[PDB]
């Protein structure tokens, strides 16, 4: 009933090493959680064990060819002696949000 | 309305002094949006809805779903007229009978993905967030969804409205129902366990929702909730009395 | 003989280890015999009733279980590992047969150098066998072991014919049309 | 920028619905406002340059 | 200032001594108009003479100065000191019971572990070290036995063991480049890139860099601040822009990210400058400005603003991201004769 | 004259050590990023090359380049003094000069 | 979207002083050869977006 | 628990469970603005069980190297932890 | 200490596991790390002399 | 031109001045979506 | 001379108010102590010089 | 597979053996016709159908 | 053709078990005319010496 | 693309085939046959042959 899983052959490589894994909450004992908990104010544990966020990696961000930046040049200027007017023309595309 | 029912009931009913602790503004607002109700226009979201369709049914790609609708709407704003509008209520009860028949599909496949679709459809059919506590109520939703998966002879139905679900131990079956525990859930999501909460709300568990978290706890993480809720440590009693 | 009526080159999966997610399949051109330039008709029908005979994936999937069962290194410890996972736990913490001298005395104590409860060896093999408090795998993420009993070897006459399955390189579906995406 | 000054105000408006949306009264101040919010938001002793 | 705008102090001849010795940083004294009051007047401006020159190597390294202040004033020192343990597996380890031998070997480099605010070579200067007793200390908690056998019988549980993650989590290549070259090519093995975080760079000097692995490295002969080993970057400037290429041809932005969608132009020159692409009222770039806080600072696309919250930090982008600007008497004009030589005879 | 003027804008930053996230959007979102975890990079072999150009100095210098490396130890410890520990390191597992 | 704003071209206005004294009579003026409007765009998913 | 040190909130129960349920909901509504929190003392008790032995233990240990090994580039040091059960490094 | 040093470095293990479980490479960086590490575990501008 | 202010509804519920609460008037797919997207690009200050 | 020379170690320590806490390992594990509740000291009399 | 070489001063390149099992079946069923199928198992060359 | 086929199974572990162990010695006792070492091979279970 | 095939701690270098390492270098030993030749490659040869 022991676990005994040899690592450096573990095989997901990611879970085992808590890269990509479940998360400290979660793969600790419930017993080792509990003593972490309770003798958590003068001998610390919580700096011991990884825990990874992982990036949502999915309907995030687009592949599709999107410009971060863009320069809206003036396509009205009057210029006058008191102020300076410029007119843009911002163009949000679609499935763009600004 | 609160209102309604505020002054429709006894002298001090639990909504004829919410709106009394209300202040005066909120309550202002409130008495005077059931007197004189603000109408709502259905459009900009019945189209919507049809667009949403549209793309679940593979009609359109979700990359167009916004052109899609806005479109429809200066098609539909441009002609806005009772006979259009009928229309619009068609194409809506058109996504409504697609939905039911793609559910009626779920229901004829496994028993475990029937199940799941069941589930999926309780979970669509009341709140989806809460004021207060709403890691423990997604937390809760998730470990229902894993229970109920993970429980081969689990069966997810509905009499009226009332989801209830079905667990066979061979020689009995005992039956919880969903919508009134999740009901009693409420306000116990945002719980802090501590000395006087655990009286005020033990007593306000039913026999069906100690029940339902019960069976639900026998598979409970310590990442599922946050980590000092009632639920929370509840569920942390309540796996070790199912394993122990 | 026709090649149309040949047997396929079975697909081979590729397992990614460290995503855990499967990398695809390929042709299982690494592990193929050369006949028609040198072979003619007579290797011909030899190198087709080779491929015919590669093994079905349920046999696949049988003697790699097989060969996997006599690893010794399976994920949790059999008689031996866990005789001696009961062995050290036994032999560790304050022995049981130690006898100490409790002194409940609120006065004048003795020191007690040493080297008034005490843990069950059950519970303190308890606190040492149990697993996680997850005891729930995440979806998609295999070990190379369970993904070898899945996602077996198989020769796939006519893949790309049906109705809308196509294959699995590496891709994400979402609109109903196979997508071969993460670019 | 000629703020809270509605004889020089600013423009930003749709195509289809050409209204402007932008009305600048002369009894607020933006710049202030602007100085109070960035105030509460962060000390202001550090210097950003952009 | 650098050795190239210094002069001899006519009893001092050059090639008798080394340039990373004491007396000849005394015994060569700078010219005096390449900085004086008169230098760029009004403007706050960093002595563009010695922006490539180590600040960290100053008398006025308050952190230096505390430092060999805790040794006293002589420099007959019979210190002692606790070093703490810094390798990541380690770090932090949480040992259980039984028997451990661990050894660990102390440098004698006096280039390596003491550091001068000249950067002279301690070698030559006589400079050395003696160990006399190096003593392990390890605080054990008295908690009860009854419950450390438990903890560490927890903790002997594979489902919960250690797990050390080295807090830098780069992978550290120094890539050679000469005096007189601009530019450097990364070329790299074909790879996976399973779990990549990104890149950091920056350019350290040769001079005041060890050689990486080495029992005893004798060319080192620089006692300064090694930025390598510290944080101590003063060069993350003299960087013009940058290009990834994960296959032979393809960009890794590659999607028209950036305003230059092949490159990550850091900056470029405002004198040539006419279409902008420049940021902070200086010479960084708009993409490369927007890398640098959508990075530390997780909010560009709702605005770009001061993050006080990871001033703290001390790497971080906005606490040292310093900007000027000055402007200079345009010379190759008629008049401006441009009075003051940079170049000393030598 | 202000045609006699000119202008050298430019910007020290020191202790800095410029990053750049291999995250789609660039934006920190985990330390597994984004695109650590596309199956584009991570099952498909790739062979980046990097060029820099930079103002030239007077005096040989590195270019201290920094990956994006998970550099993780699993420490097991089965029985009595039995100690044992795994290195895994996601992109750069076999860490030789490079 | 078309947005469109005024700038100020008064030295007392656009310039502080550390003496307060009148700009207009000091000289002082300001010349606007560019003046662009820039926008960070976040490439979310078009399926989100 | 000596009901000497209870009636002071020395060794009693805590502010939460002593308090009338209704005041604890006065202090917490008016927390903002009358904050009343401060008038109602509550002591943290040691776990004061199971939690340090009694047996002559050493709170520091000094480790000495068993082989030093000295050279003219590095000095070496070779310590030997010894870390008996009930002992956590 | 001899970090980062392959040829040179420490040596942590057991007794009865004799293998040596403190493996270092040339392309890490243990004093640097340690430098973000302290510096984003508190601010650098504190003296700790210990 | 709106739907809303073409009918009954109070200015300070419309403005959110003395309204419900941005807990309760959104939708409540959109408290997920900015409690979701959080972190990166917040839109919890334009409600 | 290296033998002409001494060491001076030395710490100045204003407004600290050296405390020793009455714990069983020294650290604060609640405002009554470890041994503040030992019925030991509190149940018989002791006289500590 | 990663080498690390000591540098000479001329190029040179590294001859990789891998193990294989470059095998030759020949076949002669009748007279005059002969037939061989080469196969080699890890880096096999040969005709993928 | 024949060829000798491996056993494959039941002939070597897939644990990770070192190789090759080097043991420090545990005590020296180093004189002028012998240089004593002690060591502790502690053969773990399962394992041949 | 991680997997490095020994892979079980065979190796005294966990991480490679360390084929011949600087005695003079050198500070633990792992070397062979009163050469530079490593513990580990002078095993595997003598094995292979």
């Amino acid at each position: 009933a022991a676990l005994t899983p040899d690592l450096t052959t573990a095989t997901p490589r990611l879970q085992y090493f808590h890269i990509a894994g479940p998360g400290t909450r979660e793969y600790l004992s419930e017993d080792l959680q509990q003593f972490i908990s309770a003798t958590g104010s003068y001998f610390d544990l919580k700096n011991k064990f990884r825990q990874t966020v992982v990036a949502p990696t999915r309907n995030v961000t687009t592949e599709k060819a999107q410009r971060l930046q863009i320069r809206f040049y003036p396509i009205q200027t009057d210029d006058t002696s008191t102020g300076y007017r410029v007119r843009y023309n911002i163009n949000v595309g679609d499935g763009w949000v600004l | 309305t609160e209102v309604a029912d505020a002054l429709s009931s006894h002298a001090n009913s639990k909504d004829a002094r919410s709106l009394r602790y209300e202040p005066y503004a909120n309550r202002l607002i409130k008495l005077q949006t059931a007197m004189v109700p603000p109408k709502v226009d259905g459009t900009s979201e019945r189209v919507a809805e049809v667009v949403k369709g549209l793309a679940e049914q593979g009609a359109i790609y979700p990359d167009q779903m916004g052109a899609i609708h806005s479109d429809l709407l200066n098609r539909v704003y441009t002609w806005n007229s009772m006979g259009v509008q009928e229309s619009i209520q068609a194409l809506v009860n058109d996504v409504i009978h697609g939905q039911n028949k793609v559910l009626q599909d779920e229901l004829a496949r496994t028993r475990e993905i029937a199940n799941a679709s069941m589930l999926t459809r309780f979970f669509d059919s009341l709140y989806k967030t809460v004021d207060r506590g709403q890691r423990n109520f997604e937390g809760f939703k998730k470990l229902l969804r894993l229970f109920v998966n993970n429980v081969p002879n689990a069966e997810v139905y509905s009499s009226g409205g009332s989801f209830s679900l079905q667990i066979n131990m061979g020689g009995q079956s005992q039956n919880i129902n969903l919508t009134n525990a999740f009901d009693n859930l409420k306000d116990i999501w945002g719980a802090r366990w501590d000395a006087v909460n655990n009286p005020r709300i033990g007593a306000l568990l039913t026999p069906n929702t100690r029940a339902l978290l019960f069976f639900v706890s026998t598979f409970y993480d310590y990442g599922s909730m946050e980590p000092g809720s009632y639920l929370d440590n509840l569920m942390r009693l309540y796996k070790e009395a199912i394993r122990a | 003989m026709n090649l149309l009526n040949a047997a396929p080159t079975p697909y081979v999966w590729k397992y990614n280890p460290v995503t855990g997610k499967c990398a695809g399949a390929q042709q299982n051109y690494g592990a193929t015999i050369d006949w028609v330039l040198p072979g003619g008709n007579s290797f011909a029908y030899a190198a087709d009733e080779i491929r015919r005979r590669f093994p079905e994936p349920a046999v696949t999937r049988a003697i790699t279980a097989r060969f996997e069962a006599e690893s010794d290194q399976q994920p949790y410890a059999g008689p031996h590992e866990t005789n001696i996972i009961t062995a050290d736990v036994v032999r560790s913490g304050p022995p049981p047969s130690a006898v100490y001298p409790f002194d409940p005395s609120g006065v004048q104590r003795v020191q007690l150098s040493g080297g008034p409860e005490m843990t069950p060896d059950a519970f303190k093999y308890y606190l040492r066998v149990q697993g996680p408090s997850q005891e729930v795998d995440e979806p998609g993420v295999m070990s190379q072991r369970q993904f070898m009993t899945t996602f077996l070897p198989a020769m796939v006459p006519h893949p790309f014919d049906s109705e809308s399955p196509d294959a699995f390189p590496a891709y994400f579906s979402s609109v109903y049309k196979g997508t071969n995406a993460f670019e | 920028l000629y703020h809270d000054s509605g004889v020089c105000s600013g423009t930003l408006n749709s195509e289809r619905s050409g209204m402007n949306v932008v009305v600048e009264l002369p009894d607020r101040n933006t710049e202030l406002s602007y100085q109070y919010m960035l105030a509460d938001m962060m000390s202001r002793h550090h210097y950003f340059a952009l | 200032l650098p050795d190239r705008y210094k002069f001899s102090i006519s009893g001092f001849d050059a090639t008798s001594v080394a340039p990373t010795t004491y007396e000849y940083m005394n015994k060569r004294v700078p010219l005096t108009n390449v900085v004086d009051m008169f230098t760029n007047v009004g403007a706050r401006w960093s002595i563009d003479q010695m922006d490539n020159v180590n600040p960290f190597n100053h008398h006025r390294n308050w952190g230096l100065k505390y430092r060999s202040q805790l040794l006293g004033n002589s420099r007959y020192v019979n210190f002692h000191i606790q070093v703490p343990q810094k390798f990541f597996a380690i770090k932090n380890l949480l040992l259980l019971s039984g028997s451990y031998t661990y050894e660990w070997v102390l440098r004698k480099d006096p280039n390596m572990i003491l550091q001068s605010s000249l950067g002279n070579d301690l070698r030559a200067d006589g400079a050395s070290i003696i160990y006399n007793e190096v003593n392990l200390m390890a605080n054990f908690m008295p908690m009860d036995h009854n419950t450390s056998n438990q903890l560490e019988l927890m903790l002997r549980n594979a489902t919960n063991d250690q797990t050390f993650v080295d807090y830098l989590g780069a992978k550290n290549a120094l890539y050679s480049v000469p005096a007189g070259s601009t530019a450097l090519t990364i070329n790299i093995p074909a790879r996976t890139w399973e779990g990549m975080r990104g890149w950091s760079f920056t350019r350290i000097k040769a001079a005041e860099t060890p050689q990486l692995g080495a029992q005893y490295d004798v060319n080192f002969k620089y006692s300064g601040s090694i930025a390598y080993s510290d944080g101590g970057f003063y060069l993350s400037h003299t960087f013009r822009n940058m290009s990834i290429l994960f296959d032979t041809s393809i960009n890794w932005p590659g999607n028209d990210r950036l305003l230059t969608p092949n490159m990550f132009e850091i900056k470029r020159s405002v004198a040539l400058d006419t279409e902008g692409f420049t940021m902070s009222q200086c010479d960084i770039t708009k993409d490369w400005y927007l890398i640098q806080m959508a990075t530390n600072y997780n909010f560009v696309y709702n605005g770009y603003r001061f993050w006080p919250d990871r001033q703290y930090f001390h790497y971080d982008f906005l606490r040292n991201f310093d900007p000027m600007t000055r402007q200079g008497p345009n010379f190759a004009l008629p008049g401006l004769f441009d009075l003051v030589s940079y170049t000393p005879t030598t | 004259q202000p045609g006699q003027v000119l202008s050298y804008k430019k910007f020290l930053c020191d202790n800095y050590l410029w990053t750049i996230p291999f995250s789609s959007d660039f934006m920190y979102m985990g330390e597994l990023t984004d695109l650590g975890q596309n199956p584009m990079y991570t099952n498909n072999s790739h062979s980046m090359v990097i060029n820099f150009e930079l103002d030239p100095m007077d005096d040989p210098t590195y270019v201290y380049m920094l990956y994006g490396v998970f550099d993780t130890v699993r420490v097991n410890q089965p029985e009595r003094n039995v100690l044992a520990m795994a290195y895994f390191r996601t992109p750069f597992a076999t860490g030789n000069a490079v």
